[PDB]
């Protein structure tokens, strides 16, 4: 249905935007200040492997 | 050459493309901004109108 | 002539190249500046994200 | 999350700008001395074989 | 595009310096000695003929 608390949901669907949004931010300043796109293997595996046999 | 061109390979799997992500980063800062607002928004008039009346 | 081989030997391994040095130096400048500013922008964010929620 | 105990972002973003700046030293002190190898800790085996050659 | 940690363009830079500073040495070691062989790499059959016809 479409009936919901708005308290103790719409606070829910906000925090998961909110937290989605702030680890978006994070890793866009991690890349930033790195000036790799690539930090970790969870980022890009194929890449970081084919980066890494390049290097 | 061959040091030349597999750095450009490498910048071209790897290195940043600073155009992109620092309009990435502005547009996750907006974001969040607006979450923050719409948070603060909601939660507290509507929340409270279920017991200002009451 | 092997004095001026050796020097020329000692030169290339030991003796900066100024081109590659010079850039790797201005690069670095490059990255501490952006460093700096990346910091900036984000000691102020988080620390008074929750203070405007509250 | 927007806990303000600690912020992770702060320290990648330390950790990097510290980096950066120990090369932009590295980089500084090589300009200054002319010498690409200027102690053991650069490399070893460059810093036998240029003495040697000296 | 607008890169960091990677100057294509300052490598290929680097290499065409260093390309034309080999040259430049190359032709004052032969204005200053006056002969254009002084060396096997410049020449290998003329540096034996010259050798023999000396």
């Amino acid at each position: 249905m479409t009936i919901n608390v708005n308290t103790n949901v719409s606070a829910m669907t906000a925090q998961r935007y909110l937290t989605k949004a702030t680890g978006e931010l994070n890793t866009s300043m991690e890349r930033l200040s790195s000036g790799n796109r690539i930090n970790s293997a969870k980022d890009d595996a194929a890449g970081l492997q084919i980066s890494n046999r390049l290097t | 050459n061959i040091q030349e061109n597999v750095e450009a390979s490498k910048s071209r799997i790897k290195d940043t493309d600073f155009a992109k992500e620092t309009t990435q980063l502005t547009k996750s800062q907006i974001l969040q901004q607006a979450g923050t607002s719409i948070l603060a928004q909601a939660k507290q008039l509507p929340n409270s109108a279920i017991s200002l009346l009451q």
